[PDB]
């Protein structure tokens, strides 16, 4: 008859106190399986799943997002836009097998939340109820963004999920966190030093440093800075326009600020595409570890 | 916290691995993202010569030794709120132990 | 000159590539972000007609020839501080030397 929906559904008898569990889980595999990545840890990789599952989202047909959970699915989890994810997948999946009931939209964006706060971010609010749809809902490749573009490009890529300059400069902060690696995506290298602490370095380096154009082992260019951090071209982007310019600004002085409006892009971006029942609980916050005197 | 001597190589491989990321240990290194250490044993926080501390880190004003250096890498934040080293912490006490008996060496 | 002479093909690319986004050479050819480039060498900085410079670009008032042009491509907002061209600048010698290059020839 007419276009999809996708109706938010938490199975039978699981409350936050079920979604606690599985956030701690994830919590604790974090830290005891520590070595990852020349030890910055699992914290970035799941956060990027998080965004690439969610990131397929197209607001004009409402195809991809977070609900389906279809990165399971081969055509997906081989998107060569996803390379190096399959480490993020392969962690959650003893996580899934302990806990068999959630669903697996669910599972990679709970982990995502799960990372940001373990690393000291903001509280995100997160609502469960996504529901797993058959292989023929996967996506096709192609819905990422590049990085080797413009702010331009940028902002008109971001409008496809709904996301306007504000939500687009506080997403791209999540930078702060991991590296970029040759042999995942043609660039190298940190954005800064604190990649497993969740700040606003990413405004302050982007400000701070003093960047140069050059072209890595891959033939890619990117911007590189004595320090020995990079920007890929759409991060630098954030400075050449002017409009993203003073919110790049206003992060670097103000990280509550910068907190504030991430954690409601970053669950804006893992809830696009779901239809909440009107009388479906009020999303979740999450105890960190160290709340929990643990 | 209380020292306890230990291994110094295989702390020399935690420091290669969870610290010179940041850290150098030679006398008169570098500063890099974080200060060079050596001397840091005997010095009080954030008296480094050449290095922006961090205001948390200086007024912490604590005289560096064996023990209160393990407390302190146990869980760094907690030890000095508001730190801005990103580093959770070593948790195992024979981690702690083997760090230190190399720091020890490698600034001495 | 002081400034060599270089390959315009490779200039070619190289403003087609980084400059080409906010700037025109053809003669008549339209202002961008950036003014129409033509007969920029030999006319003083802030020239072109009904383009819109800050005030900076006019009061710096330079002759453009391949030299002053050279040390400005290196570092647009050290050469001209509160310029609006937003570019980093060619850091290598040929590059300058390429566009520079292929501007002389394409802006005639
Ligand atoms: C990602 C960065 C990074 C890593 C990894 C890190 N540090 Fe630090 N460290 C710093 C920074 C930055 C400071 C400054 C703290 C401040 O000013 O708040 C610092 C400060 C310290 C201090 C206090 C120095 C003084 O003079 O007061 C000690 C001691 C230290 N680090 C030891 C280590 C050891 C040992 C390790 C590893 C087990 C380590 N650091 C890992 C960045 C790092
Ligand atoms: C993103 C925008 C942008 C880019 C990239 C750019 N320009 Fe500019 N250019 C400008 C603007 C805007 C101005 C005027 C600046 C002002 O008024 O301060 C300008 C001014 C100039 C001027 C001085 C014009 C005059 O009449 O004095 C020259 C010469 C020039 N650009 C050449 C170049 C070259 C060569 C490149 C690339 C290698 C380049 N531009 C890249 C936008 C750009
Ligand atoms: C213009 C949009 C974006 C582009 C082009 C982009 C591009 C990239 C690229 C090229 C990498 C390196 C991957 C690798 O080589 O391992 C990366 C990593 C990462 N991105 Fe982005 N990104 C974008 C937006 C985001 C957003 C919105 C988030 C999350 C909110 C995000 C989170 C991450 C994380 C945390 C990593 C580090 C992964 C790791 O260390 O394994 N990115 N991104």
């Amino acid at each position: 008859t007419t276009p999809l929906v996708h109706v938010a559904s938490v199975e039978k008898g699981r409350s936050y106190e079920d979604f606690q569990k599985v956030y701690n889980a994830i919590a604790l595999k974090l830290r005891e399986d520590d070595e990852y990545d020349n030890y910055i840890g699992y914290g970035p990789v799941l956060v990027r799943l998080a965004w690439h599952t969610s990131g397929t989202w197209d607001k004009h047909d409402n195809t991809g997002g977070s609900y389906g959970g279809t990165y399971r699915f081969k055509k997906e989890f081989n998107d060569p836009s996803n390379a190096g994810l399959q480490n993020g997948f392969k962690f959650l999946e003893p996580i899934h097998k302990e806990f068999p009931w959630i669903s697996s939209g669910d599972l990679f964006s709970l982990g995502g939340v799960t990372a940001v706060q373990e690393m000291q971010g903001p509280k995100i609010p997160w609502r469960a109820g996504r529901v797993d749809t058959p292989e023929d809902t996967t996506p096709d490749n192609g819905r990422l963004p590049d990085a080797d573009k413009d702010a331009d490009y940028v902002r008109t890529f971001f409008q496809r999920l709904n996301m306007n300059d504000r939500e687009v400069v506080a997403l791209m902060g999540a930078h702060a966190l991991g590296k970029t690696h040759l042999k995942n995506s043609g660039y190298e290298g940190p954005w800064g030093a604190a990649n497993n602490c969740f700040t606003n370095e990413f405004y302050l380096n982007l400000l701070n440093e003093d960047w140069k154009l050059e072209k890595n082992d891959a033939n890619n260019e990117q911007w590189d800075s004595k320090s020995g951090y990079m920007m890929l071209p759409t991060d630098y982007s954030l400075i050449q326009d002017p409009k993203y310019l003073s919110i790049v600004k206003e992060y670097a002085n103000d990280q509550d600020k910068f907190f504030k409006d991430f954690s409601k892009a970053f669950e804006k971006l893992l809830e696009n595409g779901i239809t909440f029942p009107k009388d479906a609980p009020s999303p979740f916050i999450f105890k960190t570890l160290e709340e929990q005197g643990l | 916290a209380e020292f306890k001597a230990g291994s110094a190589k295989k702390g020399a491989t935690l420091f290669k691995t969870r610290c010179l990321q940041c850290h150098t240990v030679e006398k008169g290194g570098p500063h890099k993202v974080g200060p060079n250490l050596h001397g840091i044993f005997g010095r009080h926080s954030g008296q480094a010569e050449g290095y922006s501390y961090t205001d948390a880190n200086i007024k912490k004003n604590v005289l560096w030794d064996e023990n209160n250096m393990s407390e302190y890498l146990t869980n760094p934040k907690k030890y000095i709120p508001g730190t801005k080293m990103c580093f959770g912490g070593l948790k195992k006490e024979k981690d702690r132990n083997d760090l230190i008996t190399y720091l020890k060496k490698a600034t001495e």
